[PDB]
């Protein structure tokens, strides 16, 4: 595997097996550097117009994260369908995860 | 051409019928057919099972489909259903074609 060779695929499905489904999706992403390499103290309080209620202390780094946490993510609107017209429930078992092709 | 499918041997049909019952004929022989019956009738129970095959969809369509739905709305009665004397209803026609195929 070098510079020229691809690590991974483009996987976007989603099968239908008896009691259970799997989805897969596919994405593009852009991550730049964040804070100049820099963790900073950040805070906001009571001193500028800053009501007592929204006061904070805390951190950003220069890191990113990966969130999948929404629905839309894993479903076509036409999947969303089956799974609501035709079902009493359901739950998530497992998950893979992979970043591939990366490029700087 | 009123729908359905063809069949060189379709399912075949079903006769039934009561037997005749003479009333008491007369007490000297008479050559003529006896036209003289015990009045009857007869009730039942009948069970018929018919095993269907499936076509399942599989599409790679984005947008959700048009499905046959129930109306959502208020309603004097419910759609195939018995009214308040007991007569069941069949509101609309239902036909079988709402999923999408590529032409
Ligand atoms: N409902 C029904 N019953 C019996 N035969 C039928 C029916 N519909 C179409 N056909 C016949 C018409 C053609 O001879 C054949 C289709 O050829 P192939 O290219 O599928 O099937």
């Amino acid at each position: 595997d070098g510079v020229g060779s691809s690590s991974g695929n483009w996987h976007c499905d989603s099968t239908w097996l008896g009691d259970r489904v799997i989805t897969t999706s596919t994405r593009t992403w852009a991550l730049p550097t964040y804070n100049n390499h820099l963790y900073k103290q950040i805070s906001n309080g009571t001193s500028g117009g800053a009501t007592n209620d929204n006061t904070y202390f805390g951190y950003s780094t220069p890191w990113g994260y990966f969130d999948f946490n929404r629905f839309h993510c894993h479903f076509s609107p036409r999947d969303w369908q089956r799974l609501i017209n035709n079902n009493w429930g359901f739950r998530p078992k497992r998950l893979s995860f992979k970043l591939f092709n990366i490029q700087v | 051409l009123m729908g359905g499918f063809g069949l060189k041997h379709p399912p075949p049909q079903i006769l039934i019928k009561n037997t005749p019952v003479p009333a008491d004929p007369r007490s000297t022989f008479n050559g003529d057919k006896l036209n003289s019956f015990i009045t009857q009738y007869s009730t039942g129970q009948v069970s018929v099972e018919i095993e269907w095959e499936l076509q399942k969809e599989n599409s790679k369509r984005w947008n959700p489909e048009i499905q046959y739905t129930s109306n959502y709305y208020k309603s004097t009665s419910v759609d195939f259903a018995v009214n308040t004397e007991g007569v069941y209803s069949e509101p609309r026609p239902i036909g079988t074609r709402y999923l999408t195929r590529n032409l």
